């Protein structure tokens, strides 16, 4: 893990994937208690989940061509800085050229602009 | 002060849990922390004035409603009208020795008591 | 039944705040509160179950059990039980057999206090299904109760 | 920070904007009775067991839920709150069904724990 | 020449609606066109059926009218152009005398408009109160107005409705509520009822004038919905004020926009508490919260809401037209205005009064209620409902105003009044008032939850003949712990019935308990049905009329009771008109 | 003593008499942050003190004659409820024969005002 689990009360948005809170319920908790200091919370999961209730946005997904349409969007509205990825990044060439061809959804759109809004 | 009593407690089917309405002051604290902290919200007040009880969903074993059987009703109950069964094999009131270990099942690391008496 | 509550849940839906007309709805619909509608509630408007229990069982609008086809609104204000009002829900409840709140086992009473009905000045006052009785004495009240299942058993 | 200043049990007490009495007294070790109280969730003014009398106010506040303020006086076991809270024990134990101790207990002349040992 | 039938509750109570429908057919078939219209209750409940004959501007009330006098009056009246007299009971030139004593401003149009048309509510001086404050008026000089005026409260604790407004309007939001109290609460009390069912643009008009001085944009109506006729009548009058520009969005024309919406109730008496009706409004069960944050910093949904009556709205438009002064110059020092009180009970003459502040008690009842029923004596008045309490007969000079009814034990409250004669227990009544509050308690607060219970137990105890000595004392500790301790208005002004029957009543408590004997013969289990031998004339209708057949004897030979088997139903006294049956 | 020192930083008034903080220093600074904290000082002495450079009323006194005045000051402006002291206090008409022939100076009456009105 990259961060610690302090930092999720002070996080701008949340992106939970996976059963989060059905696996570990008091992460369910946690997210809950986060979402009520302010943050807002993104779920992205193939069923149900307990913390769809006070979720901005529920993505209902199966395949992992979902975030790649999120990365192309991503290029797209130029939200990427492209100068300091590639300072810092390798590889960015070859996503540009993966992505280039997936086909850009409504529901990968709103999480591009979710993320690039935070 | 004495006089008109409830009598209402029924024997329960659940491995973990036992509520007992006879032993309830209505504090609501069982019902604030499924709904506050837990999130799961499987209990509520059911009646109104003197025949107030709290009551699983539509009055339901907690098996059959949404609980997750976390214990969090059970260990922030005042009166002993909601109780964590001991893992032993015959149920007596004991005082215990608490030391604090953590619990080993999922990486959130949740640290707790451990009550024991030999 | 779970058929007819489709329209008068689309017209609350998106706001967890209409919980309680729902159920006002829903007692319309089937004259009392079924626990599958109640699920059905819980499932579409997104309410926790615990919480609807909760509302149908603090108002005193919601039953939960059938309710038989004469209501008998006995009115027990406080100008009504000057006037006298305790002894006719007394008499109705020895004529009918029964005790406040509930209904006949033939499923064709059922005896309700309620707070003032609007006409003080007919205490006592009863209601059945609409029609009004004032002015009400023990004796009375009994007549009307046989009288009306006379009425209902000519026909 | 600024620091309000209270007076509970005649012992003169530098406290933080924002807490309420209850925060405050178990801060300085002063105990006051509660039962339907939570850190975690939020006030509910149930029991009525945390009333405690400050000076200038006709009427018992709860501990739980009453914010300290500047040049206040408190009292929290006084002969008016003792009553109160006697009182308010009075009625929740009215309604109560249990033992508190089972009969071997209470028939032996030493009160061994007749129970505990079986 | 118009035809106006009054239609209140009490009004379809009493065969208004099949008098309207008798009056409709003969005129039907006589083939006359004359208008016929529902009208309110002008406060004559005890004369209902009221049919108001109407030629020019003269009004000729017939009263308790029947569907076999409709013909006579249709065709001496209407047809033969001339008022009948012997049946009519009120008109315009000699009022009852009954409305001779009442100032009126909460019922100003109650009983002589048509609820159900907005062009008789704006013939008779309706909406122009609005007009002018959305031309020519400051919310701040809204607010500066009611302060002026001394409005306060109508209908509960009273406090100063300007507080409440400027409260409401100072608070920061961009969206803020205007709710009413149309829940009556007190079972006993129609006012509001009355009020919405013959007059609901006052109350609409008042809520928007309260929207403009606050800045709301949304208002709700908590109205109970065991009461159909005000929620019909409530809806025809939204309707026909947004089809007219006075509701909704750019209100006469103007920036200003409100809107009403009507939340129906589910019935509790907790829910007219102001934390209350919020929870019941935002959909979760009707338990009052803690006090802090107030509902006018922030109430429904955490955001600003200013509560407040039906009665208080419908002054509103009342002040505006006639300015603060003239309503600041009726009353007293203190309360000013008036207020409206349901008149019921042993009392001759009840219903709808509006009486000014400052009026004794005894003028409201033997002056303008006639004294008491069958002139039987007065003992006290219960004043406020079950919240209040009983003033008695010593304390009968205390005017109408909220300190000197409060410095007796009772409180003003929203305006019930029954009136219990020499014939009525004191015991019963607090020990009926108790299981109310009992049966309505939200069971959050043990002080409430247990002590109501308890406090009613002690009053079973005393009145079914098993009350152990040494429970006044214990039921005034009850009394005062419970109010001093409980969470809501609810349980701390539940002991107040018990709290005044124990401070003027108390010898009446001390003979149920000590000699064991009812002075007002009412307790079953304290009394006695006895058959004097000697009054008795062996009719039988007596002995046919038990429920348990107690009674029995040999014709023209005087009955026996069987005390065995005596229920004390009461039923000898109500079928024997000899005398013979001795209750004591 | 009757009080305790944390008090000063919270009471209204403050009657310093003599060389408070001229023979105690710690002292002077106390009055000095009471001061500052909202409290009013009155300075009573024979000479000049650190504390009169905040005080509101300074008296330069050699006789106790000054208290008796302000006593008989008390007593005719009516800030003195016989009732309570009565009861609470003996030899009260003995003070009150005792100060009736003082002269009241305005020095005397303005503290006698100070110091009903705290
Ligand atoms: C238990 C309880 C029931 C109440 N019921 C009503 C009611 O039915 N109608 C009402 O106008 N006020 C009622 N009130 C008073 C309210 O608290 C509040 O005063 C009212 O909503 C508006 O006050 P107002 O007189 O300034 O308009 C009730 C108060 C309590 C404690
Ligand atoms: S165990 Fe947990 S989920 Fe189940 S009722 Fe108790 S608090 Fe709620
Ligand atoms: S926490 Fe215990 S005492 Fe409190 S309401 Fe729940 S069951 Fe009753
Ligand atoms: S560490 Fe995981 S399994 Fe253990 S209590 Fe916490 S959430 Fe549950
Ligand atoms: S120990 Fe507590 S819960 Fe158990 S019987 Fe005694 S008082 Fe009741
Ligand atoms: S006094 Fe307490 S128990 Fe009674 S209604 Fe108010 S909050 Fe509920
Ligand atoms: S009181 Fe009723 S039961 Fe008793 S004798 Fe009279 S009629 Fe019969
Ligand atoms: S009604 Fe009166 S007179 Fe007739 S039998 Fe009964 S007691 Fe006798
Ligand atoms: S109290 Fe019964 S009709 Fe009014
Ligand atoms: S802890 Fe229960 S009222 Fe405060
Ligand atoms: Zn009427
Ligand atoms: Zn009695």
């Amino acid at each position: 893990s990259t961060n610690s689990f302090d930092e999720i009360y002070s996080t701008d948005l949340i992106v939970a994937v996976g059963k989060v809170a059905e696996n570990h319920a008091v992460m369910g908790a946690k997210l809950k208690k986060a979402v009520e200091l302010g943050a807002k919370l993104v779920t992205i999961n193939n069923g149900e989940t307990r913390a769809d209730e006070r979720a901005i946005a529920t993505y209902k997904i199966d395949n992992t061509a979902f975030f790649k349409a999120t990365i192309k969007a991503l290029f797209e509205m130029k939200a990427v800085d492209e100068d300091y990825v590639s300072k810092i990044a390798v590889n960015l060439d070859e996503l540009k050229d993966d992505v280039k061809n997936v086909e850009v959804t409504d529901e990968a759109s709103e999480f591009a602009k979710i993320i690039a809004g935070a | 002060l004495s006089g008109y009593k409830h009598k209402r407690y029924e024997p329960q089917k659940h491995p973990f849990i036992e509520r007992n309405p006879d032993k309830c002051i209505l504090c609501g604290l069982c019902i604030r922390v499924c709904e506050e902290v837990v999130g799961v919200c499987a209990l509520g007040f059911v009646n109104r004035g003197f025949e107030t009880i709290v009551k699983p969903e539509f009055g339901l074993p907690l098996e059959e409603t949404s609980c997750i059987s976390c214990g969090q009703c059970a260990d922030i109950c005042p009166t002993g009208a909601c109780i964590g069964k001991q893992p032993v094999a015959k149920q007596v009131p004991v005082n215990t020795v608490a030391t604090k270990t953590v619990c080993t099942f999922c990486g959130m690391g949740c640290e707790m008591l451990v009550e024991t008496k030999g | 039944d779970l058929s007819l509550l489709d329209p008068v849940l689309d017209e609350y839906k998106g706001e967890k705040s209409n919980i309680i007309a729902i159920l006002q709805k829903t007692q319309e619909i089937y004259r009392f509160l079924p626990l599958d509608a109640l699920n059905y509630i819980s499932e579409k408007t997104g309410v926790k179950k615990a919480k609807i229990y909760g509302i149908a069982t603090f108002y005193a609008q919601f039953r939960l059990k059938p309710v038989g086809k004469y209501v008998i609104l006995q009115c027990q204000g406080t100008a009504c039980h000057v006037n006298g009002s305790e002894e006719i829900k007394n008499a109705l409840c020895d004529e009918l057999n029964i005790k406040p709140g509930d209904t006949t086992e033939d499923g064709m009473f059922t005896l309700e206090e309620v707070a003032c009905l609007g006409c003080c000045s007919l205490a006592p006052v009863m209601m059945i299904n609409g029609e009004t009785y004032g002015k009400l004495t023990p004796d009375k009240a009994r007549e009307i109760i046989r009288r009306i299942y006379e009425r209902e058993k000519n026909v | 920070m600024r620091l309000v200043r209270v007076n509970i049990d005649n012992k003169e007490i530098f406290a933080e904007e924002g807490k309420t009495i209850l925060e405050v007294a178990h801060e300085n070790n002063i105990e006051i009775p509660h039962l339907c109280y939570d850190k975690r969730l939020k006030p509910y003014g149930a029991c009525g067991l945390c009333v405690v009398e400050i000076e200038g106010s006709p009427k018992l506040a709860r501990a739980c839920s009453t914010y300290v303020t500047d040049k206040m006086v408190i009292k929290t076991d006084s002969p008016r709150v003792r009553n109160a809270r006697k009182m308010a024990l009075e009625l929740l134990l009215s309604e109560h069904r249990g033992d508190c101790r089972p009969p071997c207990v209470l028939a032996c002349p030493a009160h061994t724990d007749c129970q505990g040992y079986v | 020449m118009k035809i106006r039938v009054g239609l209140g509750s009490c009004g379809m109570a009493a065969g208004g609606n099949k008098v309207m429908e008798c009056i409709q057919q003969e005129l039907r078939s006589r083939n006359l066109d004359i208008p016929v219209e529902p009208t309110g209750c002008i406060g004559l409940c005890f004369f209902e059926p009221l049919v108001d004959v109407i030629d020019g501007d003269d009004v000729y009330t017939y009263g308790n009218v029947t569907p076999e006098m409709i013909p006579k009056i249709i065709e001496s009246h209407v047809i033969g152009k001339k008022p009948l007299d012997e049946f009519i009971v009120s008109t315009s030139f000699e009022p009852y005398p009954m409305l001779k004593s009442q100032v009126r401003i909460a019922l100003k149009n109650c009983g002589r408009i048509n609820p159900e048309d907005i062009d008789d509510y704006i013939k008779n001086g309706g909406y122009e109160a609005l007009k002018k404050v959305l031309t020519s008026m400051t919310p701040e000089e809204v607010i500066e107005e009611i302060k002026i005026s001394g409005l306060r409260g109508r209908g509960g604790a009273g406090f100063p409705t300007w507080f409440k407004w400027d409260a409401a309007r100072k608070a920061s939001g961009d969206i803020k509520y205007v709710v009413c109290n149309a829940d009556e609460g007190d079972p006993g009390a129609f006012m509001d009822r009355s009020i919405l069912e013959g007059d609901p643009h006052a109350v609409l008009e008042g809520m928007t004038i309260a929207a403009y001085a606050i800045g709301a944009k949304e208002g709700y109506i908590y109205v109970r919905a065991e009461y159909p006729l005000a929620i019909k009548r409530l809806e025809i009058a939204i309707e026909q004020a947004r089809n007219r520009n006075l509701l909704g969005n750019n209100i006469l024309n103007t920036n200003f926009s409100f809107d009403i919406k009507l939340k129906k109730g589910a019935g509790a008496f907790v829910c007219g508490e102001e934390t209350a009706l919020i929870a019941s409004i935002e959909g979760e069960r009707g338990m009052p919260r803690l006090k802090p944050p107030f509902p006018a910093q922030s109430g429904l949904w955490g955001r600003p809401t200013n509560i407040n009556n039906v009665e208080t709205y419908a002054n509103v438009p009342w002040i505006i037209t006639n300015g603060g002064k003239a309503f600041a110059s009726l009353g007293t020092e203190k309360s000013k205005g008036t207020k409206v009180f349901a008149l019921a009970g042993k009392i001759k003459r009840g219903g709808l009064v509006e009486v000014p502040m400052g009026m004794s008690l005894r003028e409201v009842i033997y002056n303008i209620g006639g004294g008491i029923k069958d002139d039987k004596a007065f003992k006290a008045v219960q004043m406020g409902g079950p919240s209040g309490g009983c003033i008695p007969a010593d304390l009968i000079d205390t005017p109408v105003d909220y300190e000197s009814i409060t410095k007796t034990g009772a409180i003003m409250g929203s305006g019930g009044m029954i009136v219990m004669d020499e014939t009525t227990c004191m015991v019963d009544i607090a020990r009926f008032f108790l299981e109310f509050t009992c049966k309505e308690s939200c069971g959050k607060c043990t002080y409430c939850r247990v002590g109501t219970r308890r406090m009613l137990e002690i009053l079973d105890r005393i009145c079914n003949g098993e009350g152990r000595d040494g429970d006044l004392e214990l039921l005034e500790e009850l009394a005062v712990s419970v109010k001093d301790g409980s969470l809501c208005g609810l349980g701390q002004t539940a002991p107040n019935p018990v709290l005044t029957t124990l401070r003027y009543f108390k010898d009446e408590y001390i003979a149920h308990i000590r000699d064991k004997k009812c002075p007002a013969k009412q307790c079953k289990a304290l009394i006695t049905y006895s058959i004097l031998p000697e009054k008795c004339t062996g009719c039988g209708l007596c002995a046919r009329k038990c429920p348990t057949k107690a009674i029995t004897g040999e014709r023209l030979k005087p009955h026996v009771i069987d005390q065995s088997k005596c229920t004390k139903c009461g039923t000898c006294m109500n079928v024997c008109r000899f005398g013979a049956v001795n209750v004591e």
